[PDB]
Order: structure tokens, then sequence, then C-alpha cells
């Protein structure tokens, strides 16, 4: 699978590992949140990460499918 | 005198706009802390209080002068609030005294400055010795992406050298790491270095 990963500067596309089939999106909060909205971690995962109390977490199984709120897939 | 060097570099310059020749190239900055003292390891709130010196170095394309023809004066010290600064702050904060900068003939600026920081620490203990405490210190700009300002550590350790051996707390490591933070608001990532301090104690 090809996912966006945020480990990279600038943000770009990577082919996930073997077994890590899903692309995900994670968003929690800094308290820069007010000032610069929401911190985003994009990447790959084997199973969709269960996580946290406060999220805007999203899985997908398509190529392309976890972009930052940058633009559209 | 250097006051006619300082005549100045400052009618066609005020600290607002980044001193690059045109906007969408990048101004890098070298950053390193020199840990001086562990003021208090507040164990029961997990807050570390620390005294530090903060090295920041960068080029200002507008503050250049040819030395030979200003009677060869290499460089001047001038007010930090008077030159563009990467508004580089502490990201890791939980809860600082103005100084001056060594500007060079080639428009290179060297700003050391001292800080007090209350930053949060975390325990998970083994990596034994009996008690390690991790205290991260994360620095990055307050107003500029890595596409306006990229920020590099001077080396992959935080400078102990003039560290001042506290009696109950023992710096075992202070490695540095460089990351980007995405931030759903927008607009390129935000570069940040993390000095990571690991202590233990004699019983
Ligand atoms: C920023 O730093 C890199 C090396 O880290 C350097 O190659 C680059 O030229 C610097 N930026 C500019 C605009 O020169
Ligand atoms: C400290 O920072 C490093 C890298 O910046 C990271 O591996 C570690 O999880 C951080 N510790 C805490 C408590 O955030």
């Amino acid at each position: 699978i090809v996912c966006h990963t945020t480990a990279t500067s600038p943000i770009s596309a990577v082919t996930c590992p073997p077994g890590e089939n899903l692309c995900y999106r994670k968003m929690w909060c800094d308290v820069f949140c007010s000032s610069r909205g929401k911190v985003v971690e994009l990447g790959c995962a084997a199973t969709c990460p269960s996580k946290k109390p406060y999220e805007e977490v999203t899985c997908c199984s398509t190529d392309k499918c976890n972009p930052h709120p940058k633009q559209r897939p | 005198y250097a006051q006619k060097l300082f005549n100045d570099l400052f009618e066609d310059y005020s600290n607002a706009l980044r001193p690059v020749e045109d906007t969408d190239k990048v101004l890098n900055v070298t950053l390193q802390i020199t840990l001086s003292q562990i003021k208090d390891m507040d164990e029961r709130n997990q807050i570390l209080t620390a005294y530090l010196w903060i090295r920041q170095i960068w080029h200002d394309a507008y503050l250049t002068w040819d030395r030979d023809q200003y009677d060869g004066l290499d460089s001047i010290r001038i007010p930090s609030d008077l030159v563009w600064r990467p508004d580089i702050v502490l990201y890791n904060k939980a809860d600082p005294v103005n100084t001056n900068v060594v500007l060079r003939y080639d428009g290179l600026i060297t700003w050391d400055a001292p800080a007090i920081t209350k930053s949060s620490c975390v325990v998970d203990v083994t990596y034994f010795p009996f008690d390690n405490q991790q205290c991260n210190l994360t620095f990055g700009s307050w107003t500029y992406n890595g596409n306006q300002v990229d920020i590099f550590n001077a080396l992959d350790s935080g400078d102990l050298s003039d560290f001042i051996e506290d009696v109950e707390w023992e710096v075992h490591g202070m490695p540095a790491v460089k990351n980007v933070i995405s931030y759903g608001c927008c607009s390129e990532p935000y570069p940040d270095v993390t000095f990571t301090l690991l202590l233990k104690r004699r019983s």
C-alpha cells in the first residue's frame, strides 16, 4: 500500500511495509491548537490504531487515502 | 568608529522581515543549549527546573559591511530586540532576561542568552539504575515553518561541558534529535529539536 507519512519533511508518499496494509490519520492536541490547529500524524499501520480519548483518527485501505488536510486525496 | 558602521545597517532594516534576499528561500539557524544547572528536580509534580544558556546562530543578508574600508572592524555587539530573530521558544514548557548579539562583517549573528525552564519529565523505570527520569526539552520557532526557518542542532548531544554536577541528580545522557511537526492548521512542517535529559541518583 502507498500511504502519506508525516515522518518526512516535506510531506510526501511512501509505500508502507509488508503486513501494514492500512493508511491512517491521527489528530490530537498540543495547546498550540488554538493558534495552529491540531497536530497530525499520518502513516501506515497493520491494524487501525485504537488509541486515545480525544481523536480525529481515520483508517483507509485505498492508495492515496490519508492526506493531511492539505488538499484532497 | 563602528558607530558609522552602526550609522546604519538599520534605516533599511527593521526586525520584521526575514533577512533573505527574497522570500521563499530559507534562513537556517544553528541551535544549541549549554546546560548549566538542575535547579530543582521537582519529583512529585514531575517538573524540572533548569538554568541554561541558548546558542542561536544565523545570517542576516542585510547586515553586511566590507571591513577593510570601515578601518577593518570585524564585528559589533548589538541589541537582540534590534535584529531579526527566529522567534525560537520552548515548545515543551509548563510555566528570560535580555542580552546582545555578536554581528559579523559577513552578516553572521551569534546570540547566546540565558534561560529558565520548567519542563515536564516522565518516569518509566528500568533502563536501571534504580531511578531514571526523562526530561525532554523541545525547542522550535514560534512563528515560522521549516520553509521560512529550518533549525539545526550544533551537535547530536546537548552540551554538558560546563554542566555543574548536582549532588542527587546525574546526567547520564543529553542526546539531541530533530523532528518535524505537522499541525493540521496548514502549512509545511514545523522543525523542532529535542534535547533529552536522562538522570539517576546514588543511595
Ligand atoms: C539551509 O541549510 C542547508 C543545509 O542544512 C543548506 O544547504 C541550505 O543552503 C540552507 N539554506 C539556504 C537558503 O542556503
Ligand atoms: C523525548 O523525545 C524523544 C525524541 O524527541 C522521544 O523518543 C521520546 O518519546 C520523548 N519523551 C517524551 C516523554 O515525550
